[PDB]
């Protein structure tokens, strides 16, 4: 088959400036008619793939012509000029040369805004989960940037391990930053057996960590 | 304009077989090649194979040439994919598209799984810079997805639906937050609609202020 591929997992770039982006084809995607069978899709979460650019530099009907393509018949390239915070997504190249089609591993397109800490929010159980035996304790960070954000639960100042869990939102398509919840689940006994339930967490934006707490029937 | 409706989401028992369904409208169906494609959980595009409707004639990745077989029936404008042998690897969502890649279907989530169905609980997050942060905790659900709206969708602005987390149960669990004015807590009602469609489960869950 022919291999493509893109040596970049993800591209920074400051909305305004241009970004390119790299693929590779491990033959020549030219034909005998002249074109170059190499196609630049955009996939934004949840969405079905777009393409932006056919036959390796011609612009897809309705795409903003500061998507551009360009390449040899091997190495490609996508240019993106004046980029928009909402230009965030995954883009992939692909050939259609020849059978079976194959894609890129995609090239992320991360969007450079100011340095933000997060804003932390730290939610006891309700008493209707704990009506059922069982505790989890949220804590929010929100609209941050970068990405980068760790987490350490703290009982009674006692590290916790092993009974947390993390989920990060999309980079935001209007703001660019990100939101991230970690959650301690414990048995409802144990809620009841320690007072202090504590977040803390460790950010670029922060010169040092940032503890949320909240004491137990309180 | 041109549309490629594909079929519903599909929970199915490993070792059978599914078999979904990209109906084409505004165009002739006969003149124009659909492909196929697989996505799995946050990884990247494959190409399945493709079928000349008008001919019947197909062409299948290599990787694919033993689990799926492409048809299509010109009377209702109709591609199809059927995927033998499934196992945990088939769970994925499969895109079609016509030839070239310009309209695509929307995509057909496929679970395979021999877990049962089970639908979520919903536990408030109770709100406690003059901003206040609440929620809804969504838990102990199968399979994915579970959507979340606030106030039925009147309220937008701020809200982040995490991505669901695999717990060391076996079940789902999310959450959904909104950030609003505190001046508001006392004044407006907060509601998020939780719907889990493969468990017909709908909770509405006001979340009071403590």
């Amino acid at each position: 088959d022919i291999v493509m591929t893109q040596a970049a997992p993800s591209v920074p770039v400051t909305p305004g400036e241009s970004v390119s982006i790299s693929c590779r084809s491990s033959k020549s995607l030219l034909h005998s008619n002249g074109n170059t069978y190499l196609f630049w899709f955009l996939q934004r979460p949840g969405q079905s793939p777009q393409v932006l650019i056919y036959r390796m530099s011609n612009l897809a009907s309705g795409v903003p012509d500061r998507f551009s393509g360009s390449g040899s018949g091997t190495a490609f390239t996508l240019r993106i000029s004046r980029v928009e915070a909402e230009d965030v997504g995954v883009y992939y190249c692909m050939q259609h040369l020849e059978y079976p089609y194959t894609f890129g591993s995609g090239t992320r397109l991360e969007i450079k805004r100011t340095v933000a800490a997060p804003s932390v929010f730290i939610f006891p159980p309700s008493d209707e989960q704990l009506k059922s035996g069982t505790a989890s304790v949220v804590c929010l960070l929100n609209n941050f940037y970068p990405r980068e954000a760790k987490v350490q639960w703290k009982v009674d100042n006692a590290l916790q391990s092993g009974n947390s869990q993390e989920s990060v939102t999309e980079q935001d398509s209007k703001d660019s930053t990100y939101s991230l919840s970690s959650t301690l689940t414990l048995s409802k006994a144990d809620y009841e057996k320690h007072k202090v339930y504590a977040c803390e967490v460790t950010h670029q934006g922060l010169s040092s960590p940032v503890t949320k707490s909240f004491n137990r029937g309180e | 304009q041109v549309q490629l409706q594909q079929s519903g989401a599909e929970l199915v028992r490993p070792g059978t077989s599914v078999k979904v369904s990209c109906k084409a409208s505004g165009y002739a169906f006969t003149n124009y090649l659909i492909e196929w494609i697989k996505q799995r959980p946050g990884q990247g595009l494959e190409w399945i194979g493709v079928i000349n409707p008008g001919s019947g004639g197909t062409n299948y990745n290599e990787k694919f040439r033993v689990k799926a077989t492409l048809t299509a029936d010109k009377s209702s404008s109709t591609a199809y994919m059927q995927l033998s042998s499934l196992t945990s690897d088939d769970s994925a969502v499969y895109f079609c598209a016509r030839g070239g890649g310009y309209y695509w279907g929307q995509g057909t989530l496929v679970t395979v799984s021999a877990a049962s169905t089970k639908g979520p609980s919903v536990f408030p997050l109770a709100p406690s810079g003059g901003t206040a942060a609440l929620g809804c905790l969504v838990k102990d659900y199968f399979p994915e997805p579970v959507t979340v709206s606030w106030n039925s969708g009147a309220l937008t602005s701020g809200v982040h639906t995490f991505p669901a987390v695999l717990q060391s149960s076996g079940l789902y669990s999310l959450s959904s937050v909104v950030t609003v004015p505190s001046s508001s807590l006392g004044t407006q009602t907060y509601i998020c609609n939780v719907n889990h469609k493969p468990s017909n489960t709908k909770v509405d869950k006001k979340v009071e202020p403590k």
